[PDB]
């Protein structure tokens, strides 16, 4: 009945996302708009490992779907989001989002593209490749 | 402070490490290889090789053996089936001359399963009672809380 | 040579903070447990000094989160087995430095175990005299 | 609280050049802990700490030695070359003080073999005679686990023992005198030798009376060569002191087996010594007794009356109860039995739960024991089935049945026939089996056996397998006894229930087959009445003696 | 300094000890056991454990040799019988491995006696010249005299 199971405290700022990792759900990451995405476990108040996805917040955080796809997605309000790799820990591209700060951003599962949104009315679809 | 930490595959290795140089609990992938960190314990800089224990990767620890102050052998409590076998790993790993004065701590892991062994009941299947030739300790650990493991650094810096 | 069967202290559901075994009938750690369930069920919740089980007078006592046993024969009473209990709460609670709870015990583990060999032996009783049994007992 | 392995294992540093008297103490204390805790010990780790701990007996401090004596004590037999401790224990035990004194006699003798119990002789000698209980005690018993070992090197100290009987201290005579007892034995006479010197005194130790009431209370009248009579002047025959438990046993064996007949200052034929003590406190529950008395149980009975019978009623505390149904149950015999009856009846209402199905057998149980009739014994028997209607068991089965058959079975089965009426299938097996078993064997002419059979068949459906197949064959032998049944057994046993289940089914086959096909030479052979399956004695009555004040 | 002072039962092992300590000849019993006991010697405080030499007890020596720094064996020089079975124990002493470092001490014994083998006679027999892997030393004593038994502690100290 909605008892409050765990506390995380890790982030210092407005924590605009959360979603789930779909390889182990005891994991998630959660977006704050202080320029990380930090990637937590559930045992573990604190965050087990951050990872500096954007430069002007991080509105939000996604995983790329799948049992052998580890994937973040960050946006942030620079116009911009950016596909980073949790595994390699690297950023793979920097995506263009759009012509004014990207709001949201996710990823398609099956379709390779990501499709992101922004505060100028438009929504852009970019192909993963 | 040099540390070989090794034992069978899925005991808790990396968890304990990266627990200990994060203060968080990773999503491991098996180890094919090693892990190496230097972790700060009360004025002790400890080395940490964490060498996979699948069979491949166990072949080569060998390696390993030469410079090594501590040794930390962890085994999961909960799986009964594989204790004999860590017991056969860790005997004749402790007959190897480039191990012969490393101090030698047992992580009893994983403590937080319901039917886990006790620290005791492994003590007996390891046979750790025998060891009269160099410093040996059990712990009962649990990598995910971090409970056990600075006790161990503890004894450990104590060698 | 024999009266007490054997001295228990028990916490408040009869689980072993405490037993030693005057009698030879339990060695084994499930045994000594489940006699010590046993004795503090029909004892428990109704305080005298007269308590009988399995055929024995057990006479016990209580505190704060504990009761303390001393188990004898039947052929006896209570005053006989009470003076034995007597002694068993009273030394305890001298030669700890403070009186018997679960806290005093566990605060010194080594003098409550001391105490009680040196009131009871092999189930002849040993020593009744609370100030004797502190004196020959060392912290 | 401890882990029994990482202690047992520190304790080898001992055996070599540490020897701490801090460390090695608390490590001992430690062992004492996993043991009192409730653990076991490793036996290589155990043997090891044994060796080891003898070097730390050099280092002479009070609590060392005490963890040093209750280590080795227990670590003892999960040890191994254990003999080189005795030394360091002799070493010990002549050390002035009560506290090696007395612990180490105790520990030493434990350890001590009766090549060792030469050894410590010396100071086992000096150790008994000391009015100083610990140091005495302590040697006393630790003599009488040294007369397994060897005999005769305890024997010599009966010189010792004595010295010590001569104490009025509480501790120092119960040892001497019960030890003594033990130990001087090789004749019955040379024991009574030892009993006749304290006998003729006025002891102010109550565990000394005890420990001899018991040596006294046969007739002896060899103590000390010869005397005249059976007497004991120390409370056994006498009530030199009073005081409830030293009184109650010696008031019962005195009273219709005089350790020495009746004084004015002293009861022991007349019931009265008892009676005396018995109005108390918690204290009365030896005072109130009986047990024999002269000439019954009976004028004692009366006395006591009023306190067991009080607190048996009112208290529905346990622990009260108990006495007062102990202490009700003693002042009982055949004359009581029908005060007895309604106390008892009364009793459940304190407690009800197993309580209850020991008052509906006490009160059975009390009528066969003690007469009220037999028929009574089975309309208590009713009761007993009435209100529980399953604490009654399958022993109730078989001893009922049997005790049944003595008078009472053809009322018996009709009984049961009404008791059937209760509950189709939560009565249990048991009752089934006894209707079931009754009515198959008297094979009912005093009420038509329809009705039974009607209730049979119901409870059969749904109750254990046990009782099904015992159906059929009771079915079979009622066949064979009275030819009228043959039409019911065969709706019965056609049926998926009374046959055709599993183990109703095998035996079913036989039986049926055996009645409808065979020629029933079998079948007549067999029924002999249509008894139960063995004939025990009479089982419930001292069950329920000890069962209802526990 | 941690003594180990072992050799056949009548040697004089008990006798030596206790001169040592209290400066006076006792008279001794069969040890069945040890007698351990601490002596001041010029800043030296030696830890003595007097090991019974019966068979029983010498079955029993293996337990007090770890931590040992130094071993006085002591021979009774008159002794010409039991000299040989004096050499086997010492020799398979002298390849335990927890004596491995210890400083060995000889002391041909009762040298008060007419017939005494000499200490260079027991040198010979007992093999002392074939030890190349620690220090040795030979001293001849009475220990109810006390000859040689400070030359023997003098020695030891310069381990």
């Amino acid at each position: 009945k909605w008892s409050c199971s765990q506390v995380f405290e890790g982030h210092t700022h407005y924590v605009m996302q959360i979603v789930i990792n779909p390889k182990d759900n005891n994991q998630f990451a959660s977006a704050s708009l202080d320029r990380t995405i930090k990637v937590w476990q559930l045992g573990s108040s604190s965050p087990n490992f951050t990872l500096e996805g954007h430069e002007k917040g991080v509105n939000c955080i996604d995983y790329y779907s799948g049992g052998d796809k580890p994937y973040l997605i960050s946006g942030a309000d620079d116009r911009l989001v950016k596909i980073w790799d949790y595994q390699n820990k690297t950023c793979v591209q920097t995506l263009e989002g759009h012509a004014q700060n990207v709001s949201c951003a996710s990823f398609h599962p099956e379709l390779p593209i990501i499709i992101t949104g922004s505060e100028d009315g438009t929504v852009r679809i970019w192909h993963s490749s | 402070m040099r540390i070989l930490m090794v034992g069978l595959d899925g005991a808790g290795k990396t968890t304990v490490l990266y627990k200990l140089k994060l203060g968080e609990v990773i999503t491991t992938i098996p180890t094919i290889g090693f892990n190496v960190e230097t972790v700060q314990y009360k004025n002790i800089s400890f080395t940490v090789w964490d060498v996979g224990g699948q069979d491949r990767i166990r072949s080569l620890w060998r390696h390993y053996y030469r410079n090594t102050e501590g040794v930390i052998f962890v085994v999961d409590s909960n799986d009964r089936s594989r204790i004999g076998e860590a017991r056969e790993v860790m005997q004749r790993m402790l007959n190897e001359d480039e191990l012969r004065n490393a101090a030698w701590l047992v992580f009893a892991n994983k403590q937080d399963l319901p039917e886990a062994m006790s620290a005791a009941e492994i003590t007996e299947k390891l046979g750790l009672h025998s060891i009269r030739n160099r410093p040996w300790f059990i712990q009962a650990t649990c990598a995910t809380s971090g409970e056990g493991l600075y006790e161990g650094l503890e004894w450990l810096s104590n060698s | 040579l024999y009266t007490v069967k054997a001295i228990l202290i028990l916490d408040n559901d009869g689980d072993r903070l405490f037993a030693k075994y005057y009698d030879d009938t339990y060695p084994s750690v499930k045994e000594q447990k489940a006699f010590e369930k046993n004795i503090f069920n029909k004892t428990h919740r109704t305080d005298s000094e007269i308590a009988l089980l399995e055929g024995l007078t057990v006479v016990y006592k209580s505190s704060i989160d504990l009761y303390f046993y001393v188990i004898g024969s039947s052929y006896e009473n209570e005053l006989m087995l009470m003076a034995v209990l007597n002694c068993l709460f009273d030394s305890l609670s001298q030669m700890l430095r403070k009186n018997v709870e679960k806290r005093a015990l566990l605060e010194n583990m080594e003098g409550l175990f001391l105490a009680v060999d040196e009131i009871v032996d092999g189930g002849v009783i040993l020593e009744s005299d609370p100030q004797q049994v502190v004196h020959r007992v060392a912290l | 609280h401890l882990e029994k392995s990482a202690v047992l294992q520190e304790a080898r540093v001992f055996n070599e050049t540490p020897i701490n008297p801090r460390k090695c103490a608390h490590i001992l204390t430690k062992i004492l802990y996993l043991i009192n805790q409730g653990e076991h010990l490793g036996t290589t780790e155990a043997t090891e700490a044994f060796f080891a701990m003898t070097k730390l007996f050099q280092s002479n401090d009070p609590t060392l030695r005490r963890m040093c004596y209750l280590t080795i004590k227990e670590m003892s037999c999960i040890a191994e070359d254990v003999i080189i401790v005795t030394s360091s224990l002799t070493k010990d035990m002549t050390g002035k003080e009560d506290n090696y004194r007395g612990p180490a006699v105790r520990a030493l003798c434990q350890i001590t073999d009766s090549t060792m119990l030469q050894a410590v002789e010396r100071y086992m000698k000096q150790a008994i005679v000391d009015k100083v209980p610990s140091v005495s005690s302590s040697a006393l018993v630790s003599s009488l686990h040294l007369l397994k070992c060897s005999f005769d090197v305890v024997k010599r100290w009966v010189n010792e023992a004595q010295e010590a009987a001569s104490s009025d201290n509480i501790m120092v005579q119960y040892h001497a005198l019960g030890l003594l007892y033990h130990v001087r034995k090789n004749d019955r006479l040379a024991v009574s030798k030892m009993i006749s010197k304290f006998t003729r005194h006025g002891l102010k130790s109550p565990f000394a009376y005890c420990m001899m009431i018991r040596v006294a209370s046969k007739q002896l009248e060899e103590e000390d060569g010869s005397r005249d009579s059976p007497l004991f002047d120390f409370i056994e025959s006498c009530l030199r002191n009073k005081h409830e438990m030293v009184v109650y046993e010696a008031a019962s064996a005195i009273v219709n087996l005089p350790g020495c007949s009746a004084k004015e200052l002293a009861p022991a034929v007349s019931v009265l010594q008892l009676f005396c003590s018995s109005p108390k406190a918690a204290l009365r529950y030896a005072a109130v007794r009986t047990l024999n008395k002269v000439a019954m149980k009976h004028p004692s009975a009366v006395t006591a009356c009023n306190l067991d019978l009080e607190n048996l009623v009112t208290d529905s505390n346990r622990s009260i109860a108990t006495l007062a149904i102990t202490t009700l149950l003693k002042t009982g015999s055949e004359s009581s039995i029908d005060r007895l009856m309604k106390q008892i009846s009364s009793f459940m209402s304190e407690i009800s739960d197993e309580f209850k199905v020991v008052v509906v057998q006490a009160i059975s149980a009390l009528c066969q024991k003690y007469p009220r009739k037999h028929a009574v014994l089975m309309n208590f028997l009713f009761t007993m089935l009435r209100e529980e209607g399953g604490f009654e068991y399958k022993r109730a089965i078989v001893d009922c049945i049997i005790s049944i058959i003595e008078e009472n079975s053809e009322s018996k089965e009709t009984g049961l026939s009404h008791l059937c009426e209760f509950i189709e299938d939560c009565e249990f097996t048991v009752l089934a089996t006894r209707i079931l078993h009754l009515l198959g064997q008297e094979g009912p002419k005093t009420n038509n056996p329809s009705k039974y059979i009607r209730f049979i068949y119901n409870r059969v459906v749904l109750e254990h397998e046990e009782v099904r197949a015992g159906a059929v064959s009771a079915l079979a032998k009622f066949g064979a006894q009275n030819e009228e049944m043959l039409p019911s057994i065969l709706v019965l046993l056609k049926r998926c229930v009374m046959d055709d289940d599993n183990e109703v089914r095998d035996r079913a086959t036989f039986y049926l087959n055996v009645l409808e096909q065979k020629q029933k030479a079998l079948n007549a052979g067999y029924i002999l009445n249509g008894l139960t399956v063995s004939i025990p004695g009479l089982e419930k009555a001292l069950q329920q003696y000890t069962l209802e004040p526990s």
